[PDB]
């Protein structure tokens, strides 16, 4: 049905990435990050040239002061681990609060528009130098915000 | 997802309240639907002058309900001859994940909420955007919005097609305002905007020298 443009698709409605990481083998020596976990958000009734004209896409969340542009993590490693969000271009850090860069990466599939995002965990430069990251769970939240013009 | 049937909402100041329809569009997880209002600067305001309730509610998969928009007495402090800008936000929080090391993504929809004083109530048929004035200036056009309303411009071109396609960073004009947008010169300017209903009409301008007006 054609109404309410670029709304999030029912399928890409419940997104979440699960990082498979080990303290000593991933956060103690460079690069000091986990492999990129990929999650895709598909916008329905949305088209190429119209994106930036109809809606802005932003990831909001608590920033990790030690890693500007990264999300804070909760639990024992709070302040040691940061979550990096990769924009659709597969390289640019999509800092929290900043909008997604129109263009590169987006895939125009059908009447919809898929947004292949990436996320990875990374240690604070100090948390890495000191090898302070401990085995143990961490959690992080992010809000994908659709702002309509 | 918690569906916001339209892209904006106008609050008729003549009314004491109005309802906004929402709904969980996922068929699995029940959602916690947070609804709140931000001011023109997008800062959350829970005190007023515009209120949204309930602040949170549970929405089962595919269920629908509402959020009530109402005003406090201090709404009277807002100008009565022009619109005041607010934002309605709907964020849907899913159940926490039991898994470990997870990035929880919540969806949020932010739409403009125009507070329209009773004095500037518009006829359902009225089209005030045809009062917009385009002035040719070095580098583009000076768009002036002499109306009492906010006007969102999403396209400037020389034909109805160029206005709908042509690269253009949408821009919003406050009531009795003006600003310049970079643009190519077009013999007969065509401007596209978004109206109360989400319709994206295009306007035809006729230029008498460097001053263009809607024909």
């Amino acid at each position: 049905l054609l109404d309410r443009p670029c709304h999030v698709s029912g399928d890409s409605l419940n997104k979440h990435v699960v990082f498979k990481t080990r303290a000593s083998r991933d956060f103690w020596y460079p690069p000091g990050r986990s492999p990129t976990e990929s999650f895709v958000i598909r916008l329905e009734n949305c088209h190429a040239t119209a994106v930036g004209k109809i809606v802005t896409l932003t990831f909001k969340g608590t920033e990790e002061a030690a890693l500007p542009g990264h999300l804070k993590v909760t639990g024992v490693n709070a302040g040691r681990l940061g979550i990096a969000l990769l924009d659709t271009d597969g390289s640019s850090l999509l800092k929290p609060g900043t909008s997604h860069n129109k263009g590169q990466g987006e895939k125009v599939t059908g009447n919809s528009l898929e947004l292949p995002f990436g996320a990875y965990v990374v240690a604070t430069p100090e948390a890495l130098r000191t090898k302070s990251v401990v085995p143990g769970d961490y959690e992080a939240t992010a809000t994908f915000e659709l702002t309509y013009r | 997802a918690v569906s916001l049937d339209r892209t904006r909402a106008v609050f008729d100041g003549s009314e004491k309240s109005m309802t906004l329809d929402i709904s969980n569009d996922n068929k699995q997880l029940p959602y916690l639907a947070q609804a709140w209002i931000e001011n023109e600067n997008q800062e959350k305001i829970i005190t007023g002058p515009v209120i949204a309730t309930p602040p949170v509610q549970r929405l089962e998969p595919g269920a629908k309900s509402m959020v009530r928009l109402s005003t406090t007495p201090d709404i009277s402090k807002l100008p009565q001859d022009r619109e005041s800008l607010f934002y309605f936000n709907l964020r849907e929080i899913p159940p926490r994940s039991e898994k470990a090391n997870v990035l929880q993504i919540a969806l949020q929809t932010k739409i403009k909420l125009f507070y329209r004083p009773a004095a500037i109530k518009t006829r359902p048929n009225e089209v005030w955007q045809d009062q917009l004035i385009l002035n040719k200036v070095s580098g583009g056009y000076r768009i002036e919005n002499p109306t009492p309303y906010y006007v969102t411009v999403i396209g400037l071109g020389g034909s109805e097609k160029q206005a709908e396609e042509g690269e253009f960073e949408t821009v919003m004009l406050s009531p009795r305002s003006e600003q310049t947008v970079k643009s190519a010169n077009y013999n007969t300017p065509y401007l596209s905007y978004i109206n109360d209903y989400g319709g994206r009409p295009v306007l035809s301008f006729i230029c008498n020298g460097s001053r263009c007006s809607v024909k």
